C-alpha cells in the first residue's frame, strides 16, 4: 500500500530567522508528490531501508508508536511518558516490540506526528512536528515544516532502520533526496508554502523567477543533456 | 558570496583570523565585490544611454 | 573455527587404527588438512597432509607406506588410517588447518586424540 | 575533435552529447498552471509532440489555423 | 558584550591529562558543552609538540565561541601525525581517522614516550580494510591465513623508539555556525543599551549598530536573523 | 630432514629472547614458509607464527616471527610467566613435507 | 588560454591533480574565464545598443 504525500516532508533547514522572504536552499527533503509507503496497525514492523535519510510520519489514536532502531546501533524508545535514547549493544528480538559498550546514553486519527531522519558526517539529525488532525482514512493534506531537536554524535553507519510497535494506528515512510526548494516564510518567519523545483517545468520556472507567482510568457529554466549510458 | 572565502562576513574573517591569514581571504572578498561593482555599474551606465 | 579429532584408543602393536577430524565452523575444501603427532615427554612430529580436493597426498617418511588418507567433503571430515603400527608409537595424534601460502602446516590446531599402543 | 583508437588504429569524431535550452511555456498562474516545454535546437528524439525549426515543443497542440502572436516560440511560431 | 552567563568551566584537563587515551581505530570522542573555555592554557602550554589550526587562529579562540565543541582523543605514531589534517591520506587517514577536508579545528598533539612506552602494544590501528572512512567514522571465511587477514595490529611503543614514538592527539572539532552557543571564551559580560549606537559582540559575533525593541518571533532554537545580504 | 633448536631458553621477565631454528642443509630464507607452535601443558600446539613472518590474531604481539642469519626465529620484545611454554619450530623443503625441530623450552626467571 | 592554470582543459586538471591542488587550478580558468564572459557581454550590448 502507498499513498500521495502531497506537500509534506518539508522543515527548517538551518537555525536562521528570516520573514517576508522567499529563500532558496538544498537539502534532503521529502520530494513533494512522491510515493511513501502506507503500513498498518490493525487486527506491521518490518525493516525498512534508510538510504540517504528518511521521512517518517504517523497518524495516532492511541500512542501505538513508540520508537525506532536505526543500524546495519541507535535504539530511540518513548516508553509511556520517558523518551530513552541508547547506542548499546542491544539485544533485539527477531521481531523486536513494545508491550501495552554504551557510547551514548539519555533519558527525558486525532494526533500527526512527523519526523526527518538524515545522517550527515556521523550526525543523526533529528526534526519534528505535532498537529492535531481529524482523519482515519489517510495522511491529511496541507503544509507545515518541522523543526530541529535533536543531534546526536553517534558515528553509526546506518543503512537500515526498523519501527517499534507497542502490542497489546497507520505509518507513512520516505525517502528524503537533494532537492532544492523555494521556501515562503511569512511575516513571522514561518515557512507558510514552498516550491519543490524539480516536481514539474512550472515548479522549474517559479524557482528561477524566486517568485510564486509566474508572469505569462516564455522563460528560459534550464539545460537539456543527454546523459552517458556507460563508460569506454 | 564567498568569491573563494571561508566567509561572506567580512567581520567573521577578522574575528577569526590574524592579518597574515586574514588578509588573503579579505583580497578575495575584495576583488569579488568590485566584480560585482563593475558590473552593476556598466550596466546602469548602458541602461543609462 | 573447530577441529574435532577423534579414534585415539588403546591398541595392540601390529594392528591398525583409523583416526578422524572432522571440520566445524569453517569450509573444509578450501584448505589443507594435516596430522602431527606428539609422543609425551616429546616434541612434535610431522606425520601427513592432503591437499584441499585430495588429489594429494603427503607423508614423512618414516610413515610412508603404512599411513593412507581419504576425506569426504560432504561430511566436513578426513580420515587417517595407520596400519602396521608400532609399539612405540604412543602420541597424541592432532588435527590442524593449514589455510597459509603453501598448505604444509596448520595454523589452526584441535584437542588431539592419545594413541596407546601395548 | 577526434581521436585514434589506441587499440585499432581508426578514427573516430567526438561529437559532444545532445544538450540545449530547456524554456517553459506558460499562461500566467493567474489563469492556468499548465505548462508545454520547449527543448531548443534539438530533435524529437532524445528528449502532443510539435517538431518546430526552434526545437521540440512538447505539450502544445499544433493547430492550423493562425492567430496573432501571443507568446513567441520562434522561427514563425507562437 | 554579552555572552550567556556560564560558570561552568570546560573539562580539558580531563582530554588532556587523561589517564588513558583510547587506540586510533577507536578514538573517543567526547563533547564539550556548557562552559567556559580558556584556550589560553591550551595555546601556552609548551608541552604540546604541535599545535596546527585549520579553523580559526589559535588567539581568537577566546574571544570567538560555539554551538560545540568535540574533542577526538587517541594514540597514534609519531610519524602519523601529518597524516591528521584535511586534505591528507594514509593509513590512518584513510582506515582509522578521517578528517573533512573542510575541517575546522585544532590539531594538538605531544610525545608519550616517557608515559605510555613500555614494548606497549595496548594501541591497534586498522591495517587492512576494504574502503576508505566517512569523516568522523568509528569502524577466509572465519579461518585466517594467507591472503586472510586480521584487521588490526598493534604499535610495538618502547622507549628507546622519535617516528616510533608514541604520540597523544586530542583533534578539537569546532562547529562554529551561527546557533545558541553553549562553549565560550572565559570573557566578561557587560550591560546591554539600547536606542544608541554600540559597537556590540554577541556570542562571539560583532558589529556595529542600535540595538533596539523588537517583535521578531524567533523560534526556540533560532539565535539569529538574516538580512537579503546575509548579515545580521 | 633434520631440524635443531637451542634446547632450552631462560629470560628474566621483560627481557628479549631469541628462539632460534634451522635445517641441517642450505639455509632457511622464506620458501621455507617457516612455522612456530607455541605449547603450554595439557595444550595442543598453538602456531603463532606462519609463512615466515605472519603473525596470528590469537598471539600476542609481543611475539615476532622474524629471520637471523639463514635461520628462522620467534622473538620477544618482552616475556612475561604467562609465556612459560616449550615452542617448536617447521620448516617446509622440495613439498609440503615438514620437518619439526627438537623443541626450545622457554622459561622465565 | 591558461589564465595561470597548468592547463586550459578542464578534464586535464581533474584526471591529474587531487582536489587541495585542483580547485587552485579551477579557480584560475573560471576566473579568466568569467572575465572573458563579462567582455563578451559587455560588448555585445554596446554593440546592441
Ligand atoms: C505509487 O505506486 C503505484 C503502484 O503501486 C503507482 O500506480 C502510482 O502511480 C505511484 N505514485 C507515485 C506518486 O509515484
Ligand atoms: C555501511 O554498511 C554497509 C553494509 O550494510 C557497507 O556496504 C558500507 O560500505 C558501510 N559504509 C561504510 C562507510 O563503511
Ligand atoms: C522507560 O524505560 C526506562 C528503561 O530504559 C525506565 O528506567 C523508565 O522508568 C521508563 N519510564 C516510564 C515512564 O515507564
Ligand atoms: C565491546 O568491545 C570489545 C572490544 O573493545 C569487545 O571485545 C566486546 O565483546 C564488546 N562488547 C559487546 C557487548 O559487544
Ligand atoms: C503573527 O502572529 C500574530 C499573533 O501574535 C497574528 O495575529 C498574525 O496574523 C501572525 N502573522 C502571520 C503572517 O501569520
Ligand atoms: C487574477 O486572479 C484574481 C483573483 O485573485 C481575479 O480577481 C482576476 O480577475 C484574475 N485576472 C485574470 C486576468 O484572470
Ligand atoms: C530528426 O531525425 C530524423 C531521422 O530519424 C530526421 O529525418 C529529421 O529531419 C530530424 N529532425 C530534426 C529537427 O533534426
Ligand atoms: C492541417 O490540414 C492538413 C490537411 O490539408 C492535415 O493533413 C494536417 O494534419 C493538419 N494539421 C494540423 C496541425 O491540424
Ligand atoms: C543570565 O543571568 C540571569 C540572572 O541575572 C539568569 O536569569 C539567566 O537565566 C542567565 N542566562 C543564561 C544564558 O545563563
Ligand atoms: C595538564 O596538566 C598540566 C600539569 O602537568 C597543567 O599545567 C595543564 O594545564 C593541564 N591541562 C589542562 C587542559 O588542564
Amino acid at each position: 500500500a502507498y499513498t500521495n504525500s502531497f506537500t509534506r516532508g518539508v522543515y527548517y533547514p538551518d537555525k536562521v530567522f528570516r520573514s517576508s522572504v522567499l529563500h532558496s536552499t538544498q537539502d534532503l527533503f521529502l520530494p513533494f508528490f512522491s510515493n511513501v509507503t502506507w503500513f498498518h496497525a490493525i487486527h506491521d514492523n518490518p525493516v525498512l531501508p534508510f538510504n540517504d535519510g528518511v521521512y517518517f510520519a504517523s497518524t495516532e489514536k492511541s500512542n501505538i508508536i513508540r520508537g525506532w532502531i536505526f543500524g546495519t546501533s541507535l535504539l530511540i524508545v518513548n516508553n509511556a511518558t520517558n523518551v530513552v535514547i541508547k547506542v548499546c549493544e542491544f539485544q533485539f528480538c527477531n521481531d523486536p516490540f513494545l508491550g501495552v559498550n554504551c557510547t551514548f546514553e539519555y533519558v527525558s486519527f486525532k494526533n500527526l506526528r512527523e519526523f526527518v531522519f538524515k545522517n550527515i558526517d556521523g550526525y543523526f539529525k533529528i526534526y519534528s512536528k505535532h498537529t492535531p488532525i481529524n482523519l482515519v482514512r489517510d495522511l491529511p493534506q496541507g503544509f507545515s515544516a518541522l523543526e530541529p531537536l535533536v543531534d546526536l554524535p553517534i558515528g553509526i553507519n546506518i543503512t537500515r532502520f526498523q519501527t517499534l510497535l507497542a502490542l497489546h494506528a497507520a505509518y507513512y515512510v520516505g525517502y528524503l533526496q537533494p532537492r532544492t526548494f523555494l521556501l515562503k516564510y511569512n511575516e513571522n518567519g514561518t515557512i507558510t508554502d514552498a516550491v519543490d523545483c524539480a516536481l514539474d517545468p512550472l515548479s522549474e520556472t517559479k524557482c528561477t523567477l524566486k517568485s510564486f507567482t509566474v508572469e505569462k510568457g516564455i522563460y528560459q529554466t534550464s539545460n537539456f543533456r543527454v546523459q552517458p549510458t556507460e563508460s569506454i | 558570496s564567498n568569491f573563494g572565502a571561508i566567509s561572506s562576513v567580512l567581520n567573521d574573517i577578522l574575528s577569526r583570523l590574524d592579518p597574515p591569514e586574514a588578509e588573503v581571504q579579505i583580497d578575495r572578498l575584495i576583488t569579488g565585490r568590485l566584480q560585482s561593482l563593475q558590473t552593476y555599474v556598466t550596466q546602469q551606465l548602458i541602461r543609462a544611454a | 573455527v573447530q577441529l574435532v579429532e577423534s579414534g585415539g584408543d588403546s591398541v595392540q602393536p601390529g594392528g591398525s587404527l583409523r583416526l578422524s577430524c572432522a571440520a566445524a565452523g569453517f569450509t573444509f575444501s578450501s584448505y589443507w588438512m594435516n596430522w602431527v603427532r606428539q609422543a609425551p615427554g616429546k616434541g612434535l612430529e610431522w606425520v601427513a597432509n592432503i591437499k584441499q580436493d585430495g588429489s594429494e597426498k603427503y607423508y614423512v617418511d618414516s610413515v610412508k607406506g603404512r599411513f593412507t588418507i581419504s576425506r569426504d567433503n560432504a561430511k566436513n571430515s578426513l580420515y587417517l588410517q595407520m596400519n602396521s603400527l608400532r609399539a612405540e608409537d604412543t602420541a597424541v595424534y592432532y588435527c590442524a588447518l593449514s589455510s597459509g601460502y603453501s598448505g604444509y602446516a596448520g595454523n589452526y590446531w584441535g584437542q588431539g586424540t592419545l594413541v596407546t599402543v601395548s | 575533435d577526434a581521436v585514434r583508437d589506441p587499440q585499432t588504429l581508426e578514427i573516430l569524431d567526438i561529437t559532444p552529447c545532445s544538450f540545449g535550452g530547456v524554456s517553459v511555456i506558460t499562461p500566467g498562474t493567474n489563469t492556468s498552471n499548465q505548462v508545454a516545454v520547449l527543448y531548443q535546437d534539438v530533435n524529437c528524439t532524445e528528449v502532443n509532440v510539435f517538431q518546430t525549426r526552434a526545437g521540440c515543443l512538447i505539450g502544445a497542440e499544433h493547430v492550423n489555423n493562425s492567430y496573432e502572436c501571443d507568446i513567441p516560440i520562434g522561427a514563425g511560431i507562437c | 558584550v554579552r555572552f550567556p552567563n556560564i560558570t561552568n568551566l570546560c573539562p580539558f584537563g580531563e582530554v588532556f591529562n587523561a589517564t588513558r587515551f583510547a587506540s586510533v581505530y577507536a578514538w573517543n570522542r567526547k563533547r564539550i558543552s556548557n562552559c567556559v573555555a580558556d584556550y589560553s592554557v591550551l595555546y601556552n602550554s609548551a608541552s604540546f609538540s604541535t599545535f596546527k589550526c585549520y579553523g580559526v587562529s589559535p588567539t581568537k579562540l577566546n574571544d570567538l565561541c560555539f554551538t560545540n565543541v568535540y574533542a577526538d582523543s587517541f594514540v597514534i605514531r609519531g610519524d602519523e601525525v601529518r597524516q591528521i589534517a584535511p586534505g591528507q591520506t594514509g593509513k590512518i587517514a584513510d582506515y582509522n581517522y578521517k578528517l573533512p577536508d573542510d575541517f575546522t579545528g585544532c590539531v594538538i598533539a605531544w610525545n608519550s614516550n616517557n608515559l605510555d612506552s613500555k614494548g606497549n602494544y595496548n594501541y591497534l590501528y586498522r591495517l587492512f580494510r576494504k574502503s576508505n572512512l566517512k569523516p568522523f567514522e568509528r569502524d577466509c571465511n572465519g579461518v585466517e591465513g594467507f591472503n586472510c587477514y586480521f584487521p588490526l595490529q598493534s604499535y610495538g611503543f618502547q622507549p628507546t623508539n622519535v617516528g616510533y614514538q608514541p604520540y597523544r592527539v586530542v583533534v578539537l572539532s569546532f562547529e562554529l555556525l551561527h546557533a545558541p552557543a553553549t562553549v565560550c571564551g572565559p570573557k566578561k559580560s557587560t550591560n546591554l543599551v539600547k536606542n544608541k549606537c554600540v559597537n556590540f559582540n554577541f556570542n562571539g559575533l560583532t558589529g556595529t549598530g542600535v540595538l533596539t525593541e523588537s517583535n521578531k518571533k524567533f523560534l526556540p532554537f533560532q539565535q539569529f536573523g538574516r538580512d537579503i545580504a546575509d548579515t545580521t | 630432514a633434520v631440524v635443531t633448536q637451542e634446547p632450552s631458553l631462560t629470560v628474566s621477565p621483560g627481557g628479549t629472547v631469541t628462539l632460534t631454528c634451522g635445517s641441517s642443509t642450505g639455509a632457511v630464507t622464506s620458501g621455507h614458509y617457516p612455522y612456530w607452535f607455541q605449547q603450554k601443558p595439557g595444550q595442543a600446539p598453538r602456531t603463532l607464527i606462519y609463512d615466515t613472518s605472519n603473525k596470528h590474531s590469537w598471539t600476542p604481539a609481543r611475539f615476532s616471527g622474524s629471520l637471523l642469519g639463514g635461520k628462522a626465529a620467534l622473538t620477544l620484545s618482552g616475556a612475561r610467566p604467562e609465556d612459560e611454554a616449550e615452542y617448536y619450530c617447521l620448516l617446509s623443503y622440495s613439498g609440503a613435507r615438514g620437518v619439526f625441530g627438537g623443541g626450545t623450552k622457554l622459561t622465565v626467571l
